[PDB]
DNA sequence: GGGCGGCCGCCC
DNA sequence: GGGCGGCCGCCCT
C-alpha cells in the first residue's frame, strides 16, 4: 500500500 | 520556528529519490533524524533534510525552511500553488519569483515539481512540468563541493545525492555523472530509454548542473562477462538471494528482457549462442562466480562469490 | 599548508562557514584570496581558513606528555592536542569547536534548545584567543587582529553585531542565544552581555528608542540593504516600519496610532537636518529622504 | 549561491 | 567391501 | 534459502 505521493 | 514535531503528517524522500507521504513517531534532535511511518505501517529514520511537512489546509503565514521572520526587504513571502506552501524568495533553490513579476502568476516550489515530474524508470520528457523539472535541474539544493566522499567516491556522510538532494545507494538504480562525480538517482533523470538495472556502471553520463541544460547519456558496450555479471547482480538484489538456476531463471531473464539490456554488438545474437556464451562466460569466470557445485548442489546454479557489481 | 585550487572551509564577517576555493596564497601577510560559491572573491585572513589523520592541527607537532592524548573529532577529524583545544577535550564521540558552532550556528541567532545548544553554550564559555591582548582602535569598534566573538573569526561591528556591556567585545548574531528578534544593521540599542563574563547565557536588553532613532536606524538599515541614499517615506520607509514593526522592539512607542506614526517620523525625519537629507537638495520630491552620513544611528 | 556549512 | 562423484532436500 | 546432513550407486578387486 506503499507509494510515491502524487498531487 | 519549531519545524519537525511528533505526530506531524509529513512527506519523506527516499533513498529512490522519491516522496512519501508519513508521519513522525519520534524527533532525535541529536541526530537530526526523525522515525517517520509510512503507509505500509512500516518505520524508518529519516534525515531532518529529506523531511517536508504535509500541505496544511489554507494558507501558510511562516517559510516552512527557515521558521522565522526577515528584515531584508525585496524577501517576500511566496506561496507554492500546489501544496500551500510559504516560502522566502531566498529561502528556495533556485530563487522563487515574487507574485506577478516574473510572468506566470502560478509557481510551483521545487518539492512539488519534483514530486510530479520524478518517476520510476525516469522522469517526464516532455511538457511544462518537464520543462519546470529541468529549470529545477540546473541548481543543486546543498553544497557538492563540501561532501564527505569515501576513498572510492560511492557514498558521503551527508547522504546528500543527485538535484533533488535526497538520500541514495549508488549501486541502486543511480548513474555517476563524469564531470562532477556525484550520484544521481533514475527517477530524476530525463535521459534514459530504459530503466537501469541494479549495479549497472556501465553508462558515460553528465548531469544537469555541468551541462547547463538537458543531461547527456551513452551505453557502454558489455562484454558476455559483463552481461553474465549484470544479470546475476541485478536478480540478486530484486530477488534477494545469492544463487539462480541457469535454464529457469538467468536465461529466462535475459531473453525476456533483452531489449532492456541494451546490449549493442551483442543484440544480434541468436537465442541459441545467447545460453552457449552466458554459460561458459558462467563458468570460466570462479574470481567472479561460484557454482552449486561447489556447495553441494546442481552444476546448472549460479551465483556471485561477493554480492557486488560489475566492475567497469 | 595551503595551495591555489585548494577547497577550504573560510569563516566570513557573519561567524558562518562558507565553502570556497583558493586562488591565491599570501605568507608575507598571511592572508588567502578565496572564491566562493557566486564567483566573488574576498581576502582571507588564515586564522578563519580551514583545510583518518595523525597530526594536532593546533600545535603542528606531536608530543609525549601523558595525560593528553591526541583526541580526533567525529565530524572534522582532526586530531586535537587535549590541551590545545578549548575548554578541553575527553579523551576516548567528540565534536570540536569549530564544528559544534557549525552545527548550532544560524542566522537570526543560533540554536536554543538541543544536544548542541547546550554543548556551544559550554564551548561559549572560554574565548580561543586573547581577550586581553587585543588591539582596538578609539572608538573599540575593530580590532587589528580582526579577531571577534566567541568563534574568534572576523566581523562588522555595524553589520548584526552586539557589544558587550562588561568586556566591550563584539559578538556574532549567528553565535548568540538570547535574541528574539533579528537584528538590524548599526542597531547598537542594546544591553548585552556575554556567556564568559556571565559565567551561564547571555543577558540582552533592548534599550528605549525615540523617534529620531527609529528613524535613523530604519534609513540605515535599508542603505544598507538596498545599497541606495534616498528612500520614499510612503513608498518605502513607512512600509518597512509597518511590515516590521513587531520585529524593531520600540517599547512605548509600540501603543502608538499609525496615523501619528507617519507624523512622529516624517517630523524627525525633517526636523534633524544633521542626520537626515530631504529630496529638496537633489531636486526630487521632499517626501524623500537618506543619511547625510552613511553611518548607523548614535546611542545616547 | 552560497550556503553555510554543516555537518 | 567401501571409496567417491554427484547432488537431492531439510531446516531455522 | 543456502549450508550442510544424508547416501544412492557407479566402479575396482
Ligand atoms: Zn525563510
Ligand atoms: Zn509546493
Ligand atoms: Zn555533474
Ligand atoms: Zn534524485
Ligand atoms: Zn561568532
Ligand atoms: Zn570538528
Ligand atoms: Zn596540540
Ligand atoms: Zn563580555
Amino acid at each position: 500500500v506503499k507509494k510515491p505521493h502524487r498531487y | 520556528r519549531p519545524r519537525l514535531w511528533e505526530g506531524q503528517d509529513v512527506l519523506a524522500r527516499w533513498t529512490d529519490g522519491l516522496l512519501y507521504l508519513g508521519t513522525i513517531k519520534k524527533v532525535d534532535s541529536a541526530r537530526e533524524v526523525c522515525l517517520v511511518q509510512f503507509e505500509d505501517d512500516s518505520q524508518f529514520l529519516v534525515l531532518w533534510k529529506d523531511i517536508s511537512p504535509a500541505a496544511l489546509p489554507g494558507e501558510e503565514l511562516l517559510c516552512c525552511v527557515c521558521r522565522s521572520e526577515t528584515v531584508v526587504p525585496g524577501n517576500r513571502l511566496v506561496s507554492c500553488e500546489k501544496c500551500r506552501h510559504a516560502y522566502h524568495q531566498d529561502c528556495h533553490v533556485p530563487r522563487a519569483p515574487a507574485p506577478g513579476e516574473g510572468e506566470g502568476a502560478s509557481w510551483v516550489c521545487r518539492q512539488c515539481v519534483f514530486a510530479i515530474a520524478t518517476k520510476r524508470g525516469g522522469a517526464l520528457k516532455k511538457g511544462p512540468y518537464a520543462r519546470a523539472m529541468l529549470g529545477m535541474k540546473l541548481s543543486l539544493p546543498y553544497g557538492l563541493k563540501g561532501l564527505d566522499w569515501d576513498a572510492g567516491h560511492l557514498s558521503n556522510r551527508q547522504q546528500s545525492y543527485c538535484y533533488c538532494g535526497g538520500p541514495g545507494e549508488w549501486n541502486l538504480k543511480m548513474l555517476q555523472c563524469r564531470s562532477c562525480l556525484q550520484w544521481f538517482h533514475e527517477a530524476c533523470t530525463q535521459c534514459l530509454s530504459k530503466p537501469l538495472l541494479y549495479g549497472d556502471r556501465f553508462y558515460e553520463f553528465e548531469c544537469c548542473v555541468c551541462r547547463g541544460g538537458p543531461e547527456k547519456v551513452r551505453r557502454l558496450q558489455l562484454r558476455w562477462v559483463d552481461v553474465a555479471h549484470l544479470v546475476l547482480y541485478h536478480l540478486s538484489v530484486c530477488c534477494k538471494k545469492k544463487y539462480f538456476d541457469f535454464d529457469r531463471e538467468i536465461l529466462p531473464f535475459t531473453s525476456e528482457n533483452w531489449d532492456s539490456l541494451l546490449l549493442g554488438e551483442l543484440s544480434d545474437t541468436p537465442k541459441g549462442e545467447r545460453s552457449s556464451q552466458l554459460l561458459s562466460a558462467l563458468n570460466s569466470h570462479k574470481d567472479r562466480f561460484i557454482s552449486g557445485r561447489e556447495i553441494k548442489k546442481r552444476k546448472c546454479l549460479f551465483g556471485l562469490h561477493a554480492r557486488t557489481p560489475p566492475p567497469v
